[PDB]
RNA sequence: GUAACGGGGCUAAACCAUGCACCGAAGCUGCGGCAGCGACGCUUAUGCGUUGUUGGGUAGGGGAGCGUUCUGUAAGCCUG
RNA sequence: CCCGGCGAGGGGAGUGAAAAAGAACCUGAAACCGUGUACGUACAAGCAGUGGGAGCACGCUUAGGCGUGUGACUGCGUACC
């Protein structure tokens, strides 16, 4: 079954796919707590019942896996006028992985 | 008729294209199993078959 | 040196001579002429001379009389280019580089 | 007491001269390129990356308008159906569903067609 | 990795058969021009070589909207100076739909090379079904 | 040389009225980050997290720095 | 010692730590000129790039959708002082 949701960008195109996302809040480390997503589900969309909504009955969510929420990425990114140069700068996030069970 | 900035490299190296040389390709003729030059019979004696220039 | 000969200066530009060289490689040797003697471009008269000098070095530096050989290598390099001036439109369009090369012919075993 | 410019002289020219692409003629070989061209590159670049965000959007909708309409309701009506929802709003970009999950997409056009009051 | 699906050099070609005996005339060109590129197509990244394969039938059944049945500049000037210019109204040319009218797609394509690859390569005809001088095989 | 819709092309793809929907900017919102000021939470030279807000602008003013040659720290450290 | 005009020039051998120090001789850059290879290229218009981008040549990895080169096609789009 397909997947779908927003939370910091509509990043939920792939089915299970185990792709990065955002970050918990208080801390990242792994393990889990079993967080169902929400019925943003495309009805899961995947079977003889691909549905315009996504809304194909109440409650429909996948549990978050919490594969690996760390790493960063580094990108210089520096501006400069004709008399200055903020050239010196850096801002990143860790985007927790998450594998996501089945729809 | 003056010029102003001109790129020695690349450019010119392009006009040189129409400047490469060429190849001939010709025979030997019955008698000379080699030379014959171009569309000539043979220079060795300058004869196509006999008394032409100098021969037997 | 595995019997060479090469050149230096004389003057005949690189590409000019680099063209005729491509004509001869691989078999060569027994091709001291014909694939060269039957092509007239200045570059040709120059590669042949050194060609023979090279194939001649086969009776001095090494044995293997002239008949086998291969000529597995032939490459020309850019040699110091002479500079001169050229009266033109008051003196702007004048550089003239004579250019020159060599040939560096080789003759090893197949 | 030695400027001896030679010392950074080289490094600077070499720096900008480092335009791999070579571009064309003087655009690499001559220092003239740098602030003339290497500078243009910086300018043309400055605007294109940020102006691009839309050039793709224009494509995204260009295909949605080309996919969703074939099965009833134009792009104009589409997002309007979609517009009505409590949670149902997943934007475009992934909107390219029309290329891989056609069934999803056409199952998504009803989410709007049947949705339009 | 670098996202862009390659150019399998016009990978697949889906055959089709329009009718043209319809009533849309000029409107049809677009969905006829979009098609030979990458309209219904999703993947096969256009811009590069590509296309499809459809075909027109009679087409002789067109009227356009307004009095276009009577207009349409149409001239095919030639490299002849001497004052040429061959203007013929649409109805005057509709007598034999040739490289024009039905061929209203040409002016709608990328033009020049490659776009030129699709060009008339869709076939036209003017009689629908009878002796389809065109490929009889698979079509829709 | 079409050249008095940008072109196509339009009988409505014009206009008038009515209403809904959609596209659309660096505008606003969302998310992250930077800096100044007022506050808030506290901590409390102080400072940091939350928050409200301010950050278009050549001449020109102010404030921070790099990298280079030379001097100290250096017959110390690095090196055939 | 060998090619050559008892040329020029070079190729070996030997000197040397090195001759990739040979007298044009330290290091030897740039313009500029060539040979070789990968790709593009002979129906296509313009500051030659930039944004998108397929293919091809190699390189990827126990696929995982990538790195290097080249760049068809396409939106833009008149150098610097
Ligand atoms: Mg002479
Ligand atoms: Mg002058
Ligand atoms: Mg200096
Ligand atoms: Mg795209
Ligand atoms: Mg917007
Ligand atoms: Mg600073
Ligand atoms: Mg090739
Ligand atoms: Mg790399
Ligand atoms: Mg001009």
């Amino acid at each position: 079954m397909y997947a779908v949701f927003q939370s910091g960008g509509k990043q939920h195109r792939v089915s299970e796919g185990q792709t990065v996302r955002l970050e918990k809040l208080d801390i990242a480390t792994g393990e889990t707590v079993e967080f169902a997503e929400v019925l943003m589900i495309a009805n899961g969309e995947e079977v003889k019942i691909g549905v315009p909504f996504v809304d194909g009955g109440v409650i429909k969510a996948e549990v978050v896996a919490h594969g690996r929420g760390e790493k960063v990425k580094i990108v210089k990114f520096r501006r400069r006028k004709h008399y200055r140069k903020q050239q010196g700068h850096r801002q990143w996030f860790t985007d927790v992985k998450i594998t996501g069970i089945s729809a | 008729a003056v010029q102003q900035n001109k790129p020695t490299r690349s450019k010119r190296g392009m006009r040189r294209s129409h400047d490469a040389l060429t190849a001939v390709t010709s025979l030997s003729v019955d008698k000379t199993s080699g030379e014959k030059h171009l569309r000539h019979h043979i220079t060795a004696d300058g004869y196509y078959r006999g008394r032409k220039v100098i021969a037997k | 040196m595995e019997t060479i000969a090469k050149h230096r200066h004389a003057r005949s530009s690189a590409q000019k001579v680099r063209l005729v060289a491509d004509l001869i490689r691989g078999k060569k040797v027994s091709q001291a002429l014909d694939i060269l003697t039957y092509t007239n471009k200045k570059a040709a008269v120059l590669v042949k001379k050194v060609l023979e000098s090279a194939i001649a070095n086969a009776e001095h530096n090494d044995g293997a009389d002239i008949d086998d050989l291969k000529v597995t290598k032939i490459f020309v390099d850019e040699g110091p280019s002479m500079k001169r001036i050229m009266p033109r439109a008051k003196g702007r369009a004048d550089r003239i580089l004579k250019r020159t090369s060599h040939i560096t012919v080789v003759v090893s075993d197949r | 007491a030695r400027v001896k410019r030679g010392v950074i002289a080289r490094a600077r020219h070499k720096k900008i001269l480092k335009q791999a692409k070579g571009y064309y003629g003087a655009r690499s070989r001559v220092y003239r390129v740098a602030f003339q061209a290497v500078i243009k590159a910086g300018q043309y670049a400055y605007r294109d990356r940020r102006q691009r965000k839309r050039q793709f959007r224009q494509l995204w909708i260009a295909r949605i308008n080309a996919a969703a309409r074939q099965n009833g309701i134009s792009y104009s009506k589409f997002i309007n159906g979609l517009k009505k929802a409590s949670v149902e709003i997943d934007r475009k970009i992934l909107a390219d569903i029309a290329v891989f999950d056609k069934v999803a997409f056409t199952a998504l056009v009803e989410k709007a067609k049947a949705a339009l009051a | 990795m670098k996202t862009f699906t390659a150019k399998p050099e016009t990978v697949k070609r889906d055959w089709y058969v329009v009718d043209a005996t319809g009533k849309t005339l000029g409107r049809l060109a677009t969905e006829l021009a979009r098609r030979l590129r990458g309209k219904h197509k999703a993947e096969y990244t256009p811009h590069v070589d590509t296309g499809d394969y459809i075909i027109v039938l009679n087409a002789d059944k067109v009227a356009v909207t307004g009095n276009k049945r009577t207009d349409k500049v149409y001239y095919h000037h030639t490299g002849h100076i001497g004052g040429i210019k061959q203007a013929t109204f649409e109805e005057m040319i509709a007598r034999r739909p040739e490289r024009v009218i039905e061929i209203a797609v040409k002016g709608m394509l990328p033009k020049g090379p490659l776009g030129r690859a699709m060009f008339r390569k869709l076939k036209v005809y003017a009689g629908n079904e009878h002796n389809h001088a065109a490929q009889q095989p698979q079509v829709l």
